[PDB]
């Protein structure tokens, strides 16, 4: 039958997330793209990340190992 | 390896400060003295000009080092990584801010191998970390299939996983603040046609759900933007259902969290989660609850809210897929609208629906809905 009663616990609060608990990540590869500049500079992309505020943005993943900074480069 | 710009730098930040995002920046790892110790003058150079430029950010040090020697035939121990994280902290003290953050080591998940790796990390570098971040997907990809994300055993997975991440942590650094560092469905930029869809919400949903339920302080999605399948926003930065999920997350649930059971006890379909309602979201007060849950059963089940709260108005916040391709769809409806932009600058109104005050709440078949409970009076809360 699909009638399903449910228990609550209310008493205290067990856990305290971070207001920022559901944040995202940019893969590092994503710089290896050309279109880097382009598709972060879109607004309409701003837009939603805003909506996603306030979070954490982590930029690493695999390609975090293979990135080398290089002052003479823009 | 490739090389990065300044260039790269400053709009990758301007992106995150426009979008009221901290971002945090992972360091390359495998750079490395002669004699395997770690190399911190690329990251100095880099810290110099972030100085130089006034932005505020956090920062990581490796990627999957458990992963080194099949990923670059160097193998890292982790009291290794240990000494060099010490190294990096020593580094942003000595800078600007230096009341910045530093998270790692972004290991992949219990693994047997992989636990030893964190735990000798957790003893030598526990000390400069503000939060232990991990990973986890749950299918690979390539193999993935359509059941597997209807399947509530593949979902489960997820919590042994979770007891022996905080079985490591607690032998080392309790206390210390657990992250899903990186993490999503299906592992090699996602499943296609799966990971991009309606169906996807049946994990990152319950990845959110237990993550709080059992001490995840954030959890970090793999990803906004990208090539991968799994992003929330695809290649024409068209919101996927996902977003929409995301989006709804946050404006309803808040950071207390609690506990919903079912009182049936046996199938595994029916998932449910309960916090206290984010204050911040305009049309609630402090002490109304938010209920989200999950339904893998090919019917709909109607659940009754339990003594006091049976009489009470609830809002019904009720996702399902815009068709023709059901699950397998890319766009998603709430209390049967469509969800979509206005334009590039503005997101709709989400809406509920007032529900009736005592009526038991509808979940239909693969479906899953958010309930806030309004007037709950709940004193944590
Ligand atoms: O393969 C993936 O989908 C991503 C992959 O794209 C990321 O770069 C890497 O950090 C990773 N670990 C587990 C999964 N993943």
């Amino acid at each position: 039958q699909d009638v399903v009663d449910l228990d609550f616990f209310t008493q205290e609060p067990l856990h305290l997330v971070s207001p920022s608990f559901l944040s995202v990540t940019i893969d590092a590869n994503l710089a290896t793209d050309p279109r880097f500049l382009i598709l972060l500079g879109s607004p309409k992309l701003r837009t939603l990340a805003r909506g996603l505020s306030p979070a954490y943005l982590r930029f690493g993943g695999t390609k975090t190992d293979f990135l080398i900074f290089d002052p003479k480069k823009e | 390896n490739s090389t990065y710009s300044r260039s790269s730098v400053d709009v990758l930040y301007t992106f995150a400060n426009c979008s009221g995002l901290d971002l945090i920046f992972g360091l390359n790892a495998l750079l490395r003295t002669a004699d395997l110790q770690w190399n911190s003058s690329n990251a100095q150079l880099l810290l110099d000009y972030c100085s130089s430029k006034g932005y505020n950010i956090s920062w990581e040090l490796g990627n999957e080092p458990n992963s080194f020697l099949k990923k670059a035939d160097i193998f890292i121990n982790g009291s290794q990584l240990g000494e060099d994280f010490i190294q990096l902290h020593k580094l942003l003290r000595k800078s600007t801010f230096k009341n910045a953050k530093l998270y790692g080591p972004d290991v992949g998940q219990p693994r047997r191998k992989t636990a030893k790796m964190l735990k000798s990390f957790l003893k030598a570098g526990g000390e400069v970390i503000d939060s232990v971040t991990w990973h986890h997907y749950y299918l690979n990809g390539r193999t993935a299939t359509r059941e597997d994300f209807l399947n509530p055993d593949v979902l489960d997975i997820f919590i042994s996983s979770v007891q022996k991440v905080f079985q490591v942590v607690e032998s080392t650094r309790p206390g210390k603040k657990v992250w899903l560092g990186e993490t999503s469905s299906a592992y090699g930029g996602g499943a296609p046609l799966l990971s991009d869809t309606f169906a996807a919400g049946f994990m990152w949903l319950d990845k959110l759900g237990l993550s709080a339920r059992m001490g995840i302080e954030v959890v970090m999605r793999q990803v906004f933007f990208g090539a991968g399948n799994y992003h929330l926003v695809d290649e024409n930065f068209d919101p996927l259902p996902d977003y929409w999920l995301s989006l709804l997350f946050k404006k309803l649930v808040g950071t207390k969290v609690l506990m919903a059971s079912v009182q049936g006890s046996k199938r595994r379909k029916l998932r449910v989660y309960l916090h206290c309602t984010n204050t911040d979201n305009p049309r609630y007060k402090e002490g109304d609850l938010t209920l989200y849950a999950i339904n893998l059963h090919n019917v709909t089940k109607y659940l009754r809210l339990p003594y006091p709260f049976s009489n009470k108005q609830v809002d019904k916040y009720l996702l399902r897929p815009l068709g023709p391709h059901g699950l397998l769809s890319k766009s998603v409806q709430l209390n049967g609208l469509t969800l979509k932009m206005v334009d590039d600058q503005t997101l709709p109104p989400l809406m509920e629906k007032p529900l009736r005050p005592g009526s038991s709440l509808g979940l239909p078949a693969f479906s899953y809905s958010f309930f806030v409970i309004r007037n709950a009076k709940v004193a944590a809360c």
